[PDB]
DNA sequence: GCTTGACAAAAGTGTTAAATTGTGCTATACTGGGAGCCACGGATGCG
DNA sequence: CGCATCCGTGTAAGCACAATTTAACACTTTTGTCAAGC
């Protein structure tokens, strides 16, 4: 149940933390299927 | 550099403030501030507040 | 290579500024490789020799 | 002053740039240096063995060459940039053109050649133009087009140029499949290709509070009707008609997989058991029959569109 | 904004890796610094992107 | 198709079109006789839009009498 | 105006009373941190996994190596050899040796 | 009610051709951008 | 120690070759289908 809200500082360790996995490079999608390019951003 | 690199390290960019802030100590700049708080007839006192 | 958070780099005040002992326009230098900055010098080297 | 691009200006000049009897040995000693570091390698692997006057000199060539590799790089910094300012305007930021331009200047420096007596001037601005043109085409876009297609897409608007100068009026789909040798329909996908999109963060309204985004429609969204009589479905469709067939219905619940998910073919449901393919397809058709009597057809005319 | 945070950091990758002088390193870390400041707060430092 | 509706279209004698239907509709609350009827088509030369190949126009006439909310002045 | 996330979005009941059975499989990187990965009964487990921390790691177990077979990358050494062959260098080395001890 | 065997149609394996995408090369000389059509509060030197 | 003024701030590729992905074709296995009989 909700009782506070804290807003701490954000170090390496918790970014690495929540993300779920590195984007190495700057696709979005295809230009031809239109389906997210894997590795990059929108990545399923 | 070239003379004297082994005296002393130097930097430049985010690096450089980075290996300050891990060879840097918090204690002693807050005890230096209270001494020049307590002790700050001119502006300096200010300053450290 | 490191990078600095916008936010405490020119929070107006300075945040690192203020933490790090570097006034502005000074610190600003540096996080943009405009000048140089010592991170460290070796007093014992310099007793020896 | 801020800007980042003046900060670069002003430092490229510490050094000054070369000529044609002051640049030959930078290549010179660039070569000697990587074949000392051959001949290092070849001591090492032959286990060899020189003078220390000898590996002292090999090792100060390997430096030097590396010097002035870095000091051929520095002075011609400059090139690099009155190459690159050139591209200004086409959707990529200077800095990074100049940056790409560098990159080619490396390349160009791998591979030079005083030997022909050409200048590296001349040789070096076909590598830099090359850097640069392959930055454009692969990171220029948000949504990245090959090369290939990108060198399709600019011949393709080179011509569609060249046409309306010459007529004027706006060209026809026609009249670009007779120029570029393609149907008007690959005229069509590849305009569509060379389509842009825009940005939802844009005002709309006429007025500057709201975005173009408020307005677009979520076509995906769960609509509660159909979401809840689903469910009601795997109420009635998918029990009460098996309650009262027992394995009549309870093989069909194997058929389309309504236990464990998987759809069955014949065999495999009757392989597990004593019943044969044919008898299990016999049996399909007498429930399809048995179900299309109207007292059960009825009930599920609604949950079919 | 994004992608000119990725692209950057690829090309500092290529630029470490090739061993160039450190005026083009040097100028690569500085628009990275700019680019992750676009990121954050674009216009705080400069003219935005 | 779910496993369900497959089964559905089993007992009847229907099968799933490869199409949406996507057909012009009165909005809510409007209503009328049709008046008029306008169409432009790519295949007859029509200055239509790029990638349109039809257009198609309908006009409701609707006769509204005074009523409790009208506004008069 | 309406649009579409590039995707499909249905509402089939989600269960979690019969799901199918997971044979875990544990990958170490070499910067030393571990992921595990839920990998179906059917096996065909990789020798090698791309992991949360961007980089790829290996199979705990100690099997399937690579043989490293990868063509090498070109360098500086290979466009140098191409135009220019090795006498000419090898005197060029013997020239600037000369002018060092003089 | 259930099984056997021949038959037609649909679903796999594998080879091959083709379209689609990624990387490298071009040697007269060319070497330092060009855009551009404000008021308020907090601080420091001076009297 | 207070006030006047300065500063920070919210106009110019195309080709060649190699590598990967996708389709077209051919045959083979599997599935559903039909009749007839056990």
């Amino acid at each position: 149940f909700f009782d506070e809200l804290r807003i701490g500082l954000a170090t390496a360790d918790d970014i690495r933390n929540w993300s779920y996995g590195e984007v190495k490079k700057p696709e979005t999608i295809n230009y031809r299927t239109l389906k997210p390019e894997k590795d990059g951003l929108f990545c399923e | 550099q070239d003379r004297y690199g082994e005296y002393f390290t130097g930097a430049m960019g985010a690096e450089s403030i980075k290996k300050l802030i891990e060879n840097f100590d918090i204690d002693a700049e807050a005890e230096s501030l209270r001494e020049v708080i307590r002790s700050g007839k001119g502006q300096k006192k200010l300053r450290a507040l | 290579a490191p990078v600095t958070h916008i936010w405490y780099f020119k929070g107006v005040p300075s945040r690192l500024g203020y933490l790090l002992d570097l006034a502005p326009k000074d610190l600003e230098k540096i996080i943009y490789f405009a000048a140089y900055v010592i991170t460290s010098v070796d007093d014992e080297m310099r007793h020896n020799e | 002053s801020a800007d980042s691009v003046r900060a670069y200006l002003k430092q490229i000049g510490k050094v000054a740039l070369l000529n044609a009897e002051e640049e030959v040995e930078l290549a010179k000693r660039i070569e000697a240096g990587l074949y000392a570091t051959q001949k290092l390698a070849e001591l090492a692997e032959k286990g060899e063995k020189l003078p220390v006057q000898q590996r002292r000199d090999m090792q100060w060539i390997c430096r030097d060459g590396d010097r002035a590799k870095n000091h051929l790089l520095e002075a011609n910094l400059r090139l690099v940039v009155s190459l690159a300012k050139r591209y200004t305007g086409r959707g990529m930021a200077f800095l990074d053109l100049i940056q790409e331009g560098n990159l080619g200047l490396i390349r160009a420096v791998e591979k030079f050649d005083y030997t022909k007596g050409y200048k590296f001037s001349t040789y070096a601005t076909w590598w830099i133009r090359q850097a640069i043109t392959r930055a454009m085409a692969d990171q220029a876009r948000t949504i990245r087009i090959p090369v290939h297609m990108v060198e399709v897409i600019n011949k393709l608007g080179r011509i569609q140029r060249e046409l309306l100068q010459d007529l004027g009026r706006e060209p026809t789909p026609e009249e670009l499949a007779k120029e570029m040798d393609i149907t008007p329909e690959k005229v069509l996908e590849i305009q569509q290709y060379a389509r842009e999109p825009i940005s939802l963060d844009q005002t709309i309204g006429d007025e500057g509070d709201s975005q173009l985004g408020d307005f677009i429609e979520d076509s995906e969204a769960v609509v509660a009707v159909d979401a809840v009589s689903f469910t009601l479905l795997q109420d009635q469709l998918q029990s009460v008609l098996e309650t009262l067939s027992e394995r009549e219905a309870g093989v069909v619940r194997l058929r389309f997989g309504l236990t464990d998910g998987q759809p069955r073919t014949l065999d495999e449901i009757g392989q597990v058991y004593g019943v044969t393919r044919e008898r299990i397809r016999q049996i399909e058709s007498k429930t399809m029959s048995k179900l299309r009597h109207p007292s059960r057809s009825q009930v599920l005319r609604d949950y079919l569109d | 904004l994004y992608r000119r945070v990725i692209n950057r950091n690829n090309r500092l990758k290529r630029l470490i890796d090739l061993g160039a002088p450190e005026i083009i390193v040097n100028n690569e870390k500085r628009m990275l610094q700019e680019s992750v400041d676009a990121l954050f707060d674009n216009g705080r430092r400069g003219r935005p992107v | 198709l779910t496993p369900e509706e497959r089964l559905l279209r089993a007992i009847f004698g229907e099968k799933a079109r490869e199409v949406r239907d996507t057909s012009l509709k009165v909005p809510h609350g409007e209503s009328g006789k049709v008046i008029g009827i306008r169409v432009f088509s790519r295949e007859d030369d029509d200055e239509l839009p790029a990638g349109v190949n039809e257009l198609v126009r309908v006009y409701v006439a609707q006769k509204r009498k005074i009523s409790d909310g009208d506004k008069l002045a | 105006l309406r649009g579409s996330r590039l995707g499909a979005v249905s509402y089939e009941t989600d269960r979690n009373h019969d799901l199918a059975p997971r044979q875990v499989a544990r990958y170490r990187t070499d910067n030393g941190e571990e992921f595990d990965v839920p990998f179906a009964d059917d096996a065909e487990i990789p020798g090698t996994w791309l992991c949360r921390n961007g980089l790829e790691g290996t199979l705990i177990e100690g099997d399937v190596p690579e043989p490293k077979k990868v063509k090498p990358p070109r360098t500086h050494w290979d466009m140098l050899l191409e135009r220019r062959s090795v006498e000419e260098l090898e005197e060029l080395l013997k020239e600037r040796l000369d002018l060092i001890k003089a």
